[PDB]
């Protein structure tokens, strides 16, 4: 899997839009581990368990972990916005609702390989985008 | 089906623990905060855990018999009770009630609990003086590390083999031959095919009368004793369970504090100026005894400092 | 006589590294076929491992494999080693611990390879495999399928809740095909097999580096699951008969175990090589 | 080549050392890979030679870093000999030709083509001399069996 | 009975070295065409490989190929060999294991070459290929395209060039064109095929040399994907008809496998030569 | 290809300027592996992910890996300085700002075929120029 530069652009705007990256191009140092752990959880336990774990808002974590799931949703929406007409016949090009829970969206849409592939690519893009900035 | 794992009527334990664990069932909710704390979710995870912890292993298991045929005669050691944990760092957690929070190391094909050969090799090497890499961060503790471990290795070698005296350079050469299969440096020794030390995967061999997997709790109490604790439920290998360690070990020939090949040592023996005082030999059986002593000393797995993963002789 | 098909049965988790940089979860990936994207062994790696096994017999290695690197006399090797392609992969289930999984495209590729290379005992195998593939295509009628040939494996979950096994009573499985492909065989669609063999579904092993009991490094390694079957083609390039006989005898001896891939010291790539049995 | 300096002596000694004698007790094992390395890396060798302060160190480092395999431990003598010959030839070439090149370029009567025919590059001339010496050694040594 | 066209179907990865010193990552680059920069085989290597296959029949080699390099008397070769230009390449796909990739410029070059050389069965193939290219250009309307002709392959993604294929229903692909260009054929724009066939997207393999377990060397090799299709033209001069018939029968026999290129001992460059079938 | 002498000179000057080679003609050993691995990473992954990985500061590495990205930027700047300014030419001669990370420049200056070619050539020049010096 090769990460495109447009995916990294989407990741940068999504990390700024949620609030991972501050106005001085800095981020809390724990989001690096958050994204790495999300990738590991997706590869090991599965898409749904990892999404449920990192989507939870009533955490004991130092920072807001659910913002990485928000960044995921924004990156996936940006990726789907550029889907071609012939892609929309095979792939689902509908936009994920902003207030919708990502885990329940995945569950209602099944467990299709499209969603898992998009999540993995977006997680790698998030990791690469964080690698471009300073850890506080 | 429920017990006696076998190959014809079983569910892959790794599959059950990782992929089938969080299956979406009707009326079961663990996406919402209410669902994660509900009693229905607790019952669902309780049933899944009971399915996980119901399998036994017979001594005459065709799986274990095939392992014995492929990897040779095993080293059978028995688990004592704190339990035994492997692969604790594998992500398995959602935030629900009654679920296993830590990971477990399962074989993909067979599904049996096992210890990877990398884990055994690292655990055995950690008790040797030259396991720590000479680095900027490690240079403060580097002298004490080697000084402490060299004495331990010396007494253990004197115990397991007939060698009365061993030097620090000899211990270094033996360690680098066993684990690196080279010289202390970067040089390669011309070794035969059989002159290699291989650390296979340790497998669960036989749960005599009972299951091989159990559930355990670690309940951290935070820095504030006035706040509530945090029950963490994980999966462990039950005590009184036989673990089969498989190795492929050779005979190590040391002459004048250097590791020699078998044909090299034959040629050295044939020479006129052959000093028998400078010749040392540790056989595969003595290597196995050394590894057994190390394992009985420190154990293997996760949370070994708090007791988990200690072994006794079968 | 010239061309023989050898089956590789792995006894541990095997890793033949591709050596490429992956910036995702898995730092070390395995070799994949350039065309079919399935796990494979490069013929160079196979030849190197087999040459390492036979290194003691200097005459046999010199005649069969060629001259050692940087020898004064560079003589070419006579036996030609072809890359090993994935035949069967174990898949986790709920009714049995693991099942032998092969796709229709893998079967078609095997049939085409046997047709092109003209193996020793290829005629009966091609006939029966073509019959089986035709029956499978007739039963499927263009849809996704997971066909088991044991009635007790009905409704088995093949590693994914979507994939469920159905037993077509009409399609027979010959015992020699069962021996070649593996017990508890399931025939999967190309989509299902590709999903089950992609980078998100292949087994990964987690490793860390400890310094004084404290973790320094951490990475994930992709592995080919234990008891996987791969087939490769051996061509007898006018090599001497007695050395060839010794080579095939040692290679096919049940006591012979060969290490292929990376992580030899920790027991990763240990395999058994079998010849294509007569039908 | 100029017979005035020690470059001629070193050239003769290299030819004597690395040219095989008839069967008789051992020679110095000439290596043929250095012939193509010098040709391919000629511009880099020119850059190294033009560095006055670190010329010998840079040449030795370059030869060590390019020929950094196990087999090359037996060719250290050849590498050192060719390095010495290259340095001596470059020094002689600059001494003989530097001011000549400057004055030729500063001349206004001569055409550009005649200027380039008359102008000789010291470093490249020395490299070509080493290349030709090694080619002669290989030509004498090799036989189509 | 002159200047007929032969098609090369590769049974494995092919490496025909260019012999140029690349100081980048890929030290060993494959041979590429002078004008179109597409992978190719020079007629020198083709003649060498075919002579090596036929070297047992001394009289046939002497009559058709010429004379041995160290023969006292010299004899010119009577058969004219031509360079093998790439026709179809496999590309990864999601619905199928791979697709057969050809570009409109490749088709134009093939039509022009057939017109200039007037192959034995050239007329019908030229007419039908011109019709297909005209239909493709009519449907594309100057835009980038990826057209498949099996209706089941609609929406198949090319993995390297992340473009999904569309099915132009009114463009017919004849069975003889299917036999020539290959099954599961996708016709792309020139840019897509150039990106697919460039050095960055061709399969690159990592290799090393081990001395007692530790790596002595390391280099990167690029190869032509297995099942790649190449075509070359063969002109027979004043060659005897009996030897020519023997040569054509042996060359086009299904049991004949020719090794072209490097790495013969690790199964590289094994291919089958097929003649242009009558339309 | 063939070795470009001017690019080797640029590589020498950039290696000296980016504090790779000390006052003595010596460099830390791991930089050889860094330079060699950069090209393989560029080919196997994308150019953007490789530049992100090597440009990443605060990493856990034996030395300063971002220095090679600095050297690459200096070499590319020298090449663009030497570029001939003529009409009907493809190359853009604008220098890369010293306040700009290479990742950001490649991100907002796409159609990066010229940038890819320059980066590969600069990597080859860096690899060949590093052989003039000794590793500690």
């Amino acid at each position: 899997m090769k990460i495109s530069k447009k995916q990294i652009e989407y990741a940068i705007e999504a990390l700024r839009a949620n609030n991972i990256i501050t106005n001085d191009n800095q981020y809390p140092k724990v989001f690096k581990g958050y994204i790495s752990s999300f990738g590991a959880a997706v590869i090991q336990s599965g898409l749904i368990p990892a999404i449920i774990f990192f989507e939870n808002e009533d955490n004991d974590a130092n920072a807001d972990r659910h913002k990485i799931i928000g960044v995921l949703k924004d990156i996936i929406n940006a990726m789907r916005q550029q889907y071609t007409v012939t892609d929309a016949t095979i792939l689902v090009s509908s936009q994920i609702p902003a207030n919708y829970s990502m885990a329940q969206y995945i569950i209602e849409h099944g467990n299709t390989d499209q969603l898992l592939k998009e999540i993995t690519e977006a997680a790698v893009a998030m990791k690469l985008a964080l690698r471009m900035y300073k850890s506080e | 089906m429920p017990k006696n794992y076998t190959l014809q009527n079983a569910s892959n334990l790794g599959w059950l623990f990782y992929k089938d664990y969080y299956r979406q069932e009707p009326n079961v909710d663990f996406i919402s905060t209410q669902g994660k704390e509900s009693d229905t979710t607790a019952d669902f995870f309780r049933k899944t855990n009971q399915r996980i912890t119901a399998y036994q292993l017979n001594s005459e298991s065709p799986l274990v018999a095939a392992f014995n045929n492929h990897f040779g005669t095993p080293l059978q050691l028995k688990t004592i009770y704190p339990g035994l944990i492997t692969g604790s760092g594998l992500p398995h957690q959602t935030g629900s009630k009654g679920e296993f929070k830590l990971g477990f190391q399962f074989d993909y094909t067979t599904g049996l609990p096992y210890i990877p050969g990398s884990s055994i090799k690292g655990t055995l090497r950690s008790m040797f003086p030259f396991s720590l890499k000479d680095k900027g961060s490690t240079k403060r503790i580097l002298p004490e590390y080697r000084k402490e471990r060299m004495e331990y290795i010396r007494d253990l070698i004197i115990e397991v083999t007939n060698i009365n005296e061993i030097s620090d350079t000899e211990i270094q050469a033996l360690e680098y031959a066993i684990f690196t299969n080279s010289t202390p440096s970067g040089k390669t020794i011309e070794f035969s095919l059989e002159e290699k030390d291989v650390f296979y995967d340790a497998f669960v061999a036989d749960s005599k009368d009972g299951v091989m997997l159990s559930d355990d709790y670690i309940t951290p109490h935070g820095e504030n004793p006035l706040k509530d604790p945090k029950p963490i439920l994980f999966l462990k290998i039950r005590p009184d369970v036989t673990i089969n360690f498989y190795f492929k070990l050779c005979t190590t020939h040391l002459y004048k504090e250097k590791v020699c090949s078998s044909k090299q040592i034959e040629e050295i023996k044939k020479q006129n100026d052959f000093s028998s005082s400078d010749y040392k030999m540790i056989t595969a059986h003595q290597k196995r005894n050394l590894f057994e002593k190390i394992l009985l000393c420190i154990g293997i797995g996760a949370k070994t400092n708090i007791g988990y993963g200690q072994l006794k002789k079968l | 006589m010239t061309t023989r098909m050898y089956v590789i049965n792995t006894l541990s988790n095997m890793h033949v590294g591709s050596g490429e940089v992956n910036y995702g979860v898995i730092a070390n990936l395995i070799q994949r076929d350039s065309v079919t994207n399935l796990p494979n062994i490069n013929s160079s790696g196979l030849k190197g491992a087999i040459r390492e096994y036979f290194k003691e017999n200097e005459d046999l290695v010199r005649e069969l494999f060629g001259s050692a690197p940087r020898d004064e006399k560079t003589l070419p090797g006579k036996v030609r080693f072809f890359e090993a392609n994935l035949l069967s992969m174990p898949v986790r289930s709920d009714k049995v611990p693991f099942l032998m999984a092969i796709s229709d495209e893998v079967l078609q590729e095997l049939i085409t390879k046997m047709k092109f290379f003209n193996c020793e005992e290829a005629t009966q195998y091609i006939s029966h495999l073509s019959t089986l593939l035709d029956n499978i295509k007739t039963q499927a009628q263009g849809t996704d399928f997971a066909y088991v040939f044991d009635p007790l494996l009905q409704g088995a979950i093949i590693e994914e809740v979507s994939i469920r096994a159905t037993c077509p009573s009409h399609i027979p499985l010959q015992p020699s095909l069962k021996k070649l492909l593996g017990d508890r065989l399931v025939i999967l669609s190309h989509k299902y097999f590709s999903i089950l063999s992609d980078d998100n579904h292949l087994p990964v092993l987690s490793r860390n580096n400890l310094e004084n009991g404290q973790s320094a490094n951490l990475w994930y390694e992709q592995v080919l699951p234990r008891y996987s079957r791969l087939y490769f083609m051996l061509m007898d390039g006018n090599a001497q008969s007695e050395y060839l006989k010794k080579f095939r005898d040692t290679l096919c001896t049940p006591s012979t175990i060969i290490q292929i891939g990376a992580n030899a010291s920790i027991g990763y790539g240990y395999c058994q090589i079998s010849e294509l049995s007569p039908f | 080549m100029s017979k005035k300096g020690k470059s001629y002596v070193k050239f003769n000694m290299l030819l004597q050392k690395y040219i095989l004698k008839n069967k008789d007790q051992e020679s110095e094992k000439f290596l043929s890979s250095v012939i193509q390395m010098i040709r391919a890396h000629a511009e880099i060798l020119q850059i190294i030679l033009q560095n006055e302060d670190k010329r010998t160190e840079m040449l030795k480092n370059y030869f060590d870093n390019n020929f950094n395999e196990s087999c090359h431990l037996g060719y250290t003598g050849l590498f050192e000999d060719i390095q010495t010959l290259l340095c001596l030839r470059y020094q002689e070439n600059i001494q003989d030709y530097q001011n000549r090149n400057e004055i030729i370029q500063q001349n206004t009567i001569l055409t550009s083509d005649e200027k380039e025919i008359l102008i000789v590059s010291p470093a490249m001339d020395a490299i070509h001399t080493i290349f030709t010496a090694l080619q002669f050694i290989h030509f004498i040594n090799y036989n189509k069996d």
